[PDB]
């Protein structure tokens, strides 16, 4: 009943109850969306070298029994997601010395998964994705030292209460190209927390290329503690996206913006890009980014910035590219983009402005793509864009452009002279002709 | 999410090729199947390789790692990679290359390595510039020493010191 076309045996949802016969050289095979009850040493007897084995989403209950995969020799990825109430005898893994990725998504797992020796035997391991389980407390045992190959944990959707440096003692002297610790909501780490002394820093002696933190609350004065308990920790990218908690908003919250000390215990981090978005920022302060003296990119979306204060962007001094899509912003100014000299790609669309003031962009001279769309500008001053010398590429249209004459005159004329750079083309309200057409009298 | 059958979800796969280029991605993906033939890891931020990235992947026969950040290179990365013929690096942060990196790569026949900042005042140059003295022909344009524009193929061991090594 299943589908073998070449390497590859599909056999999703087929109401299978033990692992079927079929040919022996066969090196994918998908079991998910079945009913089988229990897997043993005999259920790949005859399906031996194998890379690729999916067993996703059984009936409740599933039992993975001692030397289930023995001799799977060839079996380098391993799919378990969905088995609600799964049951792992501890030899369950033996002979998997060469596996590379184990999924355990959705299994009821908890935190003795990583405690006990259950994963002793996969000593090639590189990725582990356990979403979505009762992990409450991550304390891997020590047999994960000489994992020499880990690089990848995935906890997502983890009630974790905490993490702290004893907690992580043997994910110590690693470097994770990606750990994800996505919403887990770190419920015990407040302001008034006395575990933060003992707690130390988590990450001692361990540097992360993507530090994945997203969904986590991340108030303002937890994200403080949390930076300055990891001090000198190696991040390359920071993902604290859909931080509900961090910005103060617009209109009364009890939460406070961040300012220059928030992220302080990142300045020795050599961070390169930062992803801030869809949180509630509602002012950027002085210096709040001015320890991110490596940053590249950083994006602040879907936010609620109203304001923009002097020397917000102090310190910046390699960033190349700033996204500010969807926020509130009312008016540009020269002072704003102060402190960005060699940026390149700046993003404004879906913002509230109404007026750029004359020397707006003075401060970009290598500034190569620039988005204002959708705003609500309606005229812009003569000059503003003569100076950009380096760009390639501006977002006008969704604007309702007032092409009265002379006031268009200079907008339409350079919009014409530079055609080949605007995407989207600007429209007059109204008539709705390119802007880039008026030639005023 | 992490994976599309047996391709990373980040990359494209086609019979025995995984394509990554152009994805934004800081490093490199894993699950890389083992019969992968063909590996494009170009157009990236990748800005180190850890050890053994490469190690089970017996059946490379083309590396593109052109347009990325690479600063240096981890001793052994290449060893195991006896069918390689196309090693692509140009256009990355290489200031030299490991003493033997290349040793293993009897079947190397096209190489990339311009448009990197080779340090050639430090005494690390000297493995490249001597391997690139013995295998002239396998170089696709010039790899060229950093603030002077001699090619490293030139460097003789008078020219460097020790000492010079930040
Ligand atoms: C499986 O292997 C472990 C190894 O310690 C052993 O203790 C256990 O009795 C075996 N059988 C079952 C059913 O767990
Ligand atoms: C800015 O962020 C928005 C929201 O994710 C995205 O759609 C857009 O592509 C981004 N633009 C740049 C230039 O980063």
């Amino acid at each position: 009943e299943c589908s073998v076309i070449g390497y590859n045996a599909i056999c999703i949802n087929r109401g299978l109850h033990q692992v079927p016969e079929l040919p022996a050289h066969v090196n994918y095979v998908d079991l998910s969306l079945n009913s089988i009850a229990e897997l043993n040493e005999t259920s790949f007897s005859r399906l031996q070298d194998l890379q690729f084995l999916k067993v996703e989403q059984q009936t409740p209950g599933l039992v993975i029994r001692n030397n289930t995969f023995r001799g799977l020799s060839s079996l380098i990825i391993l799919k378990l997601d969905y088995n609600q109430f799964l049951q792992l005898e501890t030899g369950a893994f033996n002979g998997l010395a060469n596996l590379e990725v184990l999924t355990l998504t959705q299994c009821n797992l908890d935190g003795a998964v990583l405690s006990g020796n259950f994963f002793k035997p996969l000593t090639s391991l590189e990725m582990l994705v356990l979403r979505d389980n009762n992990i409450k407390k991550i304390q891997p045992a020590s047999f994960f030292l000489n994992m020499r190959r880990f690089h990848v944990l995935d906890l997502t959707f983890n009630k974790v209460k905490s993490i702290c440096e004893e907690d992580l003692l043997n994910f110590q002297g690693k470097h994770f190209t990606l750990l994800r610790l996505s919403s887990i909501t770190l419920q015990d780490m407040n302001e008034y927390w006395l575990g933060w002394e003992k707690c130390g820093n988590p990450f001692k002696n361990t540097s992360i290329t993507t530090l994945d933190l997203s969904g986590n609350g991340f108030k303002e004065s937890m994200a403080k503690r949390f930076f300055d308990a990891i001090a000198g920790t190696k991040i390359q990218s920071l993902i604290l996206s859909n931080s509900y908690n961090m910005g103060s908003s617009f209109g009364h919250t009890n939460f406070k913006d961040p300012d220059n000390f928030t992220f302080k215990g990142l300045e020795a981090s050599g961070v390169k890009t930062c992803d801030l978005s869809k949180s509630k920022i509602f002012a950027l302060l002085k210096s709040v980014f001015s320890h991110f003296t490596d940053l590249e990119q950083l994006t602040l979306a879907q936010n609620e910035i109203n304001k923009i204060d002097d020397n917000a962007f102090w310190g910046l001094t390699h960033l190349l590219k700033l996204n500010l899509s969807q926020n509130f912003l009312g008016s540009i100014d020269s002072r704003m983009f102060e402190n960005l000299d060699k940026l390149e790609v700046l993003d404004l669309s879906y913002n509230h402005i109404r007026a750029l003031g004359d020397q707006s962009f003075l401060g970009l001279p290598n500034l190569k793509e620039l988005a204002l769309d959708t705003n609500q500008l309606k005229s812009v001053p003569d000059g503003i864009f003569d100076r950009l010398t380096s760009l390639q590429k501006i977002w006008l249209h969704t604007n309702p452009w007032d092409c009265s004459c002379p006031r268009i005159d200079y907008l339409s004329r350079w919009l014409n002279k530079n055609s080949q750079k605007e995407q989207g083309s600007a429209k007059c309200s109204g008539s709705g002709k390119p802007v880039r057409s008026i030639i005023c009298p | 999410l992490y994976f599309q059958g047996a391709c990373p979800s980040q990359c494209s796969c086609s019979g025995t090729t995984v394509d990554c280029s152009g994805k934004s991605l800081a490093s490199v993906p894993g699950g890389i199947p083992t019969t992968t033939q063909v590996l494009y890891l170009y157009d990236n931020q990748i800005t180190k390789l850890e050890p053994g990235v490469f190690d089970r992947l017996v059946n490379l026969q083309q590396l593109w790692l052109e347009i990325n950040q690479l600063t240096s290179l981890p001793a052994g990365v290449f060893d195991n990679l006896t069918q390689l013929s196309i090693l692509n690096m140009h256009t990355n942060q290489l200031k030299s290359i490991p003493r033997g990196a290349f040793d293993n790569l009897k079947s190397l026949t096209h190489i990339w390595l311009l448009n990197n900042p080779w340090d050639c005042a430090c005494s690390d140059i000297l493995y490249l510039s001597g391997w690139l003295g013995q295998h002239a022909g396998k170089e696709q344009g010039q790899a060229v020493c950093s603030g002077t524009n001699t090619p490293v193929r030139a460097v003789t061991e008078a020219s460097t010191s020790p000492s010079k090594c930040p």
